[PDB]
DNA sequence: CAGGCCAGATCCA
DNA sequence: TGGATCTGGCCTG
């Protein structure tokens, strides 16, 4: 861009394109850490400052010689500030949407925003030379999109914005990029714990943002649908990828799943998996390993990311 | 016939709005699932007796409930 | 540069006094050479040798970091 | 002073810093694996057998009434004496701290197979906060056996915790806790002779005294070359605690203790500073009322150890220390393991 | 092509 | 001869 700007300068004589410093000055408005937002009630364990930008994803993890070794690089965004920036980037879009359905313009009803968070690791990412830890050649990304935004009007609800291309590359807004391994669990938990803590804190909070001259409140509903099956199992307790218990949505075993194949129901959740892990760890009924596994239905871990029990269309098509 | 059954199934979970894009295929998804399962049991007994794969089970069992709970399946994919 | 890499890998094991070596010994020599190369000059290990690797390895600090793993001094001066 | 290379089979990707070795009548077992337990060994404990310098990790089954415990990543090691084994606190693989305590025992045994027994115990009184890196030893004063706990590292309280500094750690309170194993009671004793916390220190037990030496204080980012001797008696009424500062202590954190001979302990390895390596070894000739730390001959270390940043290990029990070196990038098998003979 | 789990074929004290 | 022990098949990446 600098080359193009310079040659256009030299030939035309005017200033058709703006300089790089002007571009960088205009850059800061869209990036998080520029708008003021107030919480009520204030988020638990989340600072009230409104100018946090790009922070280390390790969240100040101890990296001395005396504790667990760290071999990851992670730069991440605070979830609330990132949501504020994502909402402000579509200020005109929300105004247009509210205008389309013949609603008001200064209406400040509590918005209900649904967000699809997707996390998927990668392979064959080339590690670079240079100062840093012994970073593995795997990269894990965390990202979120704003699917739909609704306002409460009268007795029912009405949609304001709906994304026309939910699977496009223009809506998968990045949140946290760590160059770590998906199979490794300790580092994954250490890096992704703050984001889950912020999400849990915001599950029951109200965001206030000055939306085009009128203050409006916000609400957040989160669905973790964008995980592949292997990561879903590796996160929400289930072991490996191929075992006696197959589905991540039902407690049905492989043999009777093959036998019936037509009649099933959805049972698994996150609180249920937490209860099952507690049962596994405490062993209340004084059982052997096999009978305890049968009772717990394959939950042999502590889940730490709430994944909505959905089906991934792309990998389903690949497998079929 | 197995091939045709798969092509009749795919729009249901690939549509970004199945209620407004493929209602005719949506209304017979249960019958298609039954027919596919019985075909696999009978004509393809040599592979699907006592052993079936995760994605086939998911497609034949859980799709309508997910559609009812969410509204769309393909919208919330990881392809983005 | 690849030939010099192999020469360093051999010299950090003192083959001139041990004419016979085992595959485990050669593997350990490779591993320790890679670890200390990373620690000192900060080059990651690669399987097909590039030209940037050649330019960075063709330095005096290279023989320094190698000779701080060679117990003898005659090898130090010869490599230098 | 014999150092021998040991080879590991198809489970080498499962040994991580913070593991502990458990000795049961000459049999050595393992704890502290990577990730949540798999179907190869759902229990989490392992059979640590070394024959001809080769290591095989066969699964070990728990009892019917046992409670299946998560792999603690930095627990506290104790040796009760009916020979049981007690671990306190540590990190789960999901990186949250636990204040629970476990009791290990061998319920039944047949030819080359064992069944362990895990017991859940809840402490009452001044419950120690969940922490890792601390040390717990037992004392025998006037025929009464009782356990003593000291501070370590723990996460910041649930009020001054912030998500940006979510993984920040600070040393525990200088308080010394007392745990009565048979009743699970805890009484906090604050003693003025202790002013700063300690982490990754070694603890030496005797009839009625514990000798803690070394330790790392993160608040001041220093490692004291000091030595605290604590003496505890058990009268009919409340226990009385007294600690004395003694000279000759060393400045070592995350060292490893071994019991070679009666009244004879050896210290091998550790870190003097952040980039410094505790290359020389110290012998601790324990005595009735005298403590003398002397230096033995330095074992012939390998170049891999002499030029690595990290090593970690535990006590094999039979005068052997099992220390490891980070092998290489995952891209031999990510870890090189060594065995060390202590007389 | 790594990685993990399960049903099956040897096998050895 | 009844569990150990490889060993290939199968599942997801
Ligand atoms: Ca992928
Ligand atoms: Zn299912």
């Amino acid at each position: 861009y600098h080359k193009m700007y310079r040659t256009v300068k030299a030939i035309t004589g005017r200033q058709i394109f703006q300089p790089l410093h002007a571009l960088r000055n205009a850059e800061k408005v869209l990036l998080p850490g520029y708008h003021p937002f107030e919480w009520q009630p204030p988020l638990k364990n989340v600072s009230s400052r409104t100018d946090v930008g790009i922070i280390d994803g390790l969240s100040g993890l101890a990296s001395s010689v005396d504790e667990y070794p760290v071999d990851t690089i992670a730069k991440r965004f605070r979830y609330d500030s990132a949501l504020v920036s994502a909402l402000m980037d579509m200020e005109e879009d929300i105004l247009e949407g509210m205008r389309s359905q013949d609603l008001d313009d200064y209406l400040n009803g509590p918005f209900t925003v649904v967000v699809k968070e997707s996390c998927d690791g990668m392979g064959d990412v080339s590690e670079k030379h240079g100062s840093g830890p012994a970073v593995p050649e795997k990269a894990v990304r965390f990202s979120f999109t704003v699917m739909r935004i609704t306002i409460e009007h009268g007795s029912q609800n009405v949609k304001v914005f709906e994304e026309p291309k939910p699977n496009s590359e223009l809506c998968c807004k990045p949140l946290c990029l760590m160059l770590a391994d998906e199979s490794d669990h300790e580092t994954l938990t250490a890096i992704l714990s703050p984001l889950i803590a912020e999400r849990e804190a915001m599950k029951s909070s109200e965001l206030t943002l000055e939306m085009g001259g009128i203050p409006r409140t916000f609400k957040f509903i989160f669905r973790g649908t964008g995980y592949d099956e292997k990561l879903v199992r590796e996160v929400e307790g289930l072991e490996a990828s191929g075992s006696v218990y197959i589905c991540t949505l039902c407690d049905t075993t492989r043999l009777e799943a093959s036998q019936n194949l037509v009649f099933h129901s959805i049972t698994r959740s996150h609180a249920e998996n937490l209860q099952r892990y507690e049962v596994w760890r405490s062993n209340p009924y004084h059982e052997s390993v096999e009978e305890l596994r049968d009772r717990v239905k394959g939950v042999s871990a502590k889940p730490f990311i709430e994944t909505v029990p959905s089906i991934d269309a792309l990998h389903c098509d690949i497998g079929n | 016939e197995l091939m045709d059954l798969y092509l009749k199934m795919k729009p249901v979970w690939r549509s970004s709005c199945p209620a407004k894009e493929c209602p005719e295929s949506l209304c017979q998804y249960s019958f298609n699932s039954q027919r596919f399962a019985e075909l696999l049991s009978t004509k393809f007994k040599y592979r699907y007796e006592g052993k079936i794969t995760n994605y086939f089970h998911k497609t034949l069992a859980h799709v309508p409930e997910i559609i009812e709970r969410d509204g769309s399946i393909g919208a919330w994919a990881s392809e983005g | 540069a690849a030939e010099f890499y192999k020469i360093f890998q051999l010299e950090i094991g003192e083959v001139y006094k041990h004419p016979n070596a085992s595959k485990e010994e050669r593997k350990r020599w490779q591993a320790t050479l890679d670890k200390h190369l990373r620690k000192r000059m900060n080059l990651k290990p690669i399987m097909r040798m590039n030209g940037n690797f050649a330019r960075k390895l063709m330095t005096q600090e290279t023989v320094d970091a190698v000779c701080e793993l060679i117990p003898s001094e005659e090898r130090h001066e010869a490599l230098r | 002073m014999s150092l021998q290379m040991v080879t590991v089979g198809h489970n080498i990707a499962l040994i991580q810093p913070g593991f502990s070795l458990m000795n049961f009548d000459g049999q050595v077992f393992f704890f502290g694996q990577k990730g949540w337990p798999k179907r190869s060994c759902p229990t989490g404990v392992f059979h640590f057998d070394i024959k001809q310098n080769h290591l095989k990790l066969k699964p070990a089954i728990f009892s019917k009434d046992s409670c299946y415990l998560p792999p603690l990543r930095y627990p506290a090691t104790c040796s009760y004496k009916k020979h049981q084994y007690i671990i306190h606190g540590g990190k789960t693989p999901n990186n949250e701290l636990s204040d629970k305590i476990y009791i290990m025992s061998v319920a039944c045994k047949n030819n080359k197979k064992v069944t362990f027994r895990c017991t859940e115990k809840d402490l009452v009184g001044d419950v120690p906060e969940p922490r890792y890196g601390h040390s717990i030893d037992v004392v025998y004063s006037r025929g009464k056996s009782m356990g003593v706990l000291f501070g370590g590292r723990s996460y910041m309280p649930s009020t001054q915790r912030t998500t940006e500094k979510w993984n920040s750690v600070a040393d525990c309170l200088p308080h010394v806790f007392l745990i009565d194993f048979e009743f699970g009671c805890a009484t906090s004793y604050i003693l003025p002779e202790l002013q700063d916390g300690l982490s990754f220190h070694v603890s030496i037990a005797r009839n009625d005294t514990v000798y803690i030496l070394g330790g790392h204080s993160l608040a001041s980012n220093i490692r004291p070359a000091n030595l605290y001797r604590i003496r505890v008696d058990l009268p009919l009424g409340t226990p009385a605690v007294n600690c004395t500062v003694l000279p000759g202590g060393i400045s070592v954190s995350s060292a490893i203790l071994t019991q070679t001979n009666n009244d004879e302990f050896v210290i091998v390895g550790g870190y003097q500073l952040e980039n410094q390596k505790r290359m020389v070894c110290s012998l601790v000739s324990l005595g009735d009322n005298t403590i003398e730390i002397s230096e033995m001959e330095t074992p012939d270390w390998t170049s891999d150890i002499k030029h690595s940043k990290i090593w970690f290990g535990s006590n094999m029990g039979n005068g052997t220390i099992f220390l490891g070196i980070p092998g290489d990038n995952k891209q031999s098998e990510a870890f090189y393991f060594y065995t060390l003979r202590c007389s």
